């Protein structure tokens, strides 16, 4: 309230601000116990770590990947499930192993130097830390170490250095949790899950179609590019159900949760331009290493692949599980949401002054202008919606709107007070994906061309 | 194809602000308020007999800023007095700033180059002061900047 | 009849002839279809004479 | 290039119009740097230096092979 200086200046060295953008907040359904709420919104990884999240933990990796995109959003939604324990699997090979573990606001970095021997040494080292033993627990088995927190304590485990997995187990099922999560907040668009079992993915895909959300998943499976006859992967599983979900194969999808990169390359992209994902670069992802046949198999199974070309990295073909391009799905959702929002906003403003709308021919037609404002015109201006006359079919692409008259409304609707049968039409544009060229080279003197000067005739006259 | 509106707002001449020394100028003429012109071409071209082409940049950014005011405007006195004050004391430079409504802007140092002629007649007269500018580079104040790294080629 | 949404969008991407086909797909001596999609739902094998006639018409 | 931004009246909360204090003025700058350390690489020749390559082509930028 009281200012001691007429003019004051805060000199921040190095840092810079960033403008406020409009975007769709993604949701990452992680399993943990750091807070009681079902869903929280964060604006930076600093806030997440301040809430007890361990560096390198799944949620932290997802957030740091999401915030690094060219179209990254400025908020991230973190879901919450129950947690029973966690695993640190050393299957594979590894010289120095570092595991970041945080227990009840206490941060420590256990260290270690055949996988079974490394796991046993790590388990012994964990028990050496008296603080960890009092509040947490560790046990060795095979190539993985299982750690569990004492009931009144919260433990978070995240990647440090070395090669290993981090897998969290929970009794709560995604199908049971999502209906509760949506109740707290419906203000999010993208859907992602930490659990990577087939059943969880199928449940998320079924839920998303019903609740109008976009589902993303990275599979890290090796059957994803198996010969076409081997219909045994999750990608082929989703095809049979005709579900829609942007799935892609990768190698680090279970150590980094690279869904963040895709979301950051998709969050702040306005669907009105019809801007496909064909060649968008994404930080964090690693190029696909298979050969030509493997790529052909992956394409046949609709598993998108990140490929490196001419020194850079590029997504490819942006296809979904059902075979439809993700761009079309996003455009359809955009139209569906914004036509409704515009109409509702006009109706509410019209009924907030009195003089609410009435079902008569003298007031209905204004819906034409109301709808031609907002989506139908922004789409044309930004190039998403096509217009003009078609020369091949001899048809026009002009958007059309039709409104029924009062005499055609059945008496029942006048009691229900709801109008039906409003019709709209549109024509979607298309991006360019592939190009093929035909070149030619000449070595000797090219042969003299025909010297005909007539105007080329269109077609032969002989016809009966 | 449908006609597109080139802007959302409307170009309002009153929104163009001219700040000479930290004060807003008022009492402008009828048709044109200010005109900004560069003295010399940006790039010169040397063409050889064989056809070889070479170019050299120009570092002369001096320009002239015409300023039209009604002879009844009070700002005529301010500039007239400042002319003699600078002539006596020897300090002629002063900041100049222009804010565009839906166009480019300008912010540099300037000075008074020539005093306009004065004529008395049946109608109210007009005076077109000429103000020099150290640099006549019109700078943008828009979302421009994300595409300048796209047009680049060769 | 509850409608959870005030505005919703789908964003979904004459004389009549009579053909005397021979079949057993329904009991009535006559039926009316508005497309071959309605016919297939009754078990009409694609390429069967009645399906061909409807799709041509 | 140094940048300066000033908020408009419509964006000022009503409370500041009572407190009569403006906020959110932003400026940016880039600082130069002095030179502290330098490292040099010299070379000496004793016999007749070997003849250099006689290629007269304009050096190409990068390999064309890329997929």
């Amino acid at each position: 309230e009281y200012q001691d200086k007429v003019v004051d200046v805060e000199v921040s060295l190095g840092t810079q601000p960033i403008d406020t953008v409009g975007f769709e907040t993604p949701m990452f359904l992680a399993m943990h116990g750091n807070f009681p709420e079902r869903i929280r919104f964060y604006v930076s990884t600093a806030g997440m770590v301040a809430d007890g999240f361990a560096v390198g933990s799944p949620a932290y990796q997802f957030a740091t990947n999401a915030f690094a995109g060219n179209f990254a959003p400025q908020r991230v939604a973190i879901g919450r499930m129950s947690i029973d324990s966690s695993k640190v699997d050393f299957t594979g090979t590894t010289e120095q192993v570092v595991v970041n573990i945080t227990l009840n606001k206490v941060v420590k970095a256990v260290k270690i130097n055949t996988p079974a021997q490394i796991a046993t040494a790590l388990a012994d080292a964990v028990t050496a830390d008296a603080d960890l033993t009092g509040k947490a627990t560790a046990v060795a088995t095979g190539t993985y170490v299982t750690v569990t927190a004492v009931s009144p304590n919260v433990v978070s485990v995240g990647k440090g250095a070395g090669v290993y997995k981090i897998v969290n187990e929970s009794s709560e099922t995604v199908a049971t949790v999502l209906p509760s999560v949506i109740a707290e907040n419906h203000n999010w668009y993208f859907l992602a899950t930490e659990a990577r079992s087939d059943a969880d993915i199928v449940a998320a895909a079924e839920f998303a179609k019903a609740n109008y959300k976009l589902h993303i998943y990275n599979s890290t499976d090796v059957d994803a590019y198996a010969p076409e006859n081997s219909a045994a992967s999750v990608f082929d599983t989703l095809k049979s159900l005709s579900y829609d979900s942007l799935g892609t194969s990768d190698a680090g999808a279970d150590v980094d949760f690279t869904e963040g990169s895709v979301i950051g390359a998709m969050a702040a992209n306005d669907p009105s331009y019809g801007d496909s994902l064909h060649l968008k670069t994404m930080p964090g992802m690693v190029p696909f290493a298979g050969s030509d046949t493997q790529r052909s198999n992956a394409w046949s199974r609709n598993a998108n692949i990140y490929r490196g070309l001419y020194g850079g990295g590029s997504y490819i073909e942006g296809k979904t599980s059902s075979g439809q391009y993700v761009d079309v799905i996003r455009f359809s959702h955009w139209v569906k949401f914004r036509m409704e929002e515009s109409v509702f906003a006009y109706m509410k403003r019209r009924s907030d002054m009195g003089l609410s709308m009435k079902m008569s021919d003298e007031d209905l037609p204004v819906l034409k202008s109301v709808l031609m404002n907002n989506p139908i015109n922004i789409g044309i201006r930004n190039g998403g919606i096509l217009t003009g006359y078609d020369t091949e079919n001899k048809v026009s692409y002009d958007p059309t709107i039709i409104i029924p008259k009062r005499a055609n409304i059945p008496t029942n609707d006048l009691a229900a007070r709801i109008l039906r049968d409003v019709k709209v039409e549109l024509v979607y544009n298309n991006s360019l994906h592939y190009v093929k060229i035909r070149a030619s080279v000449v070595l000797d003197r090219p042969a003299g061309q025909s010297t005909n000067a007539q105007t080329p005739m269109s077609s032969s006259a002989v016809g009966v | 194809n449908q006609s597109k509106i080139l802007t959302l707002q409307a170009y309002d001449p009153a929104k163009v602000l001219v700040f000479i020394g930290g004060q807003r100028v008022s009492g402008f003429a009828a048709d044109t308020k200010i005109v900004i012109t560069r003295n010399n071409d940006n790039i010169s071209v040397h063409a050889g007999v064989d056809g070889e082409i070479s170019n050299a940049l120009s570092r002369d950014n001096t320009g002239v800023m015409t300023l039209s005011l009604q002879n009844t405007a009070k700002w005529n006195g301010y500039l007239a007095q400042w002319q003699r004050q600078a002539n006596v004391t020897g300090l002629i430079y002063l900041p100049v700033q222009v804010e565009g409504s839906q166009g480019l802007s300008l912010n540099t140092i300037g000075w008074i180059q020539k005093q306009p002629d004065l004529s008395y007649g049946t109608e109210v007269g007009q005076m077109d002061w000429e103000i020099g500018v150290l640099d006549a580079w019109l700078s943008p104040d828009q979302i421009q900047g994300i595409a300048a790294g796209i047009t680049g080629l060769l």
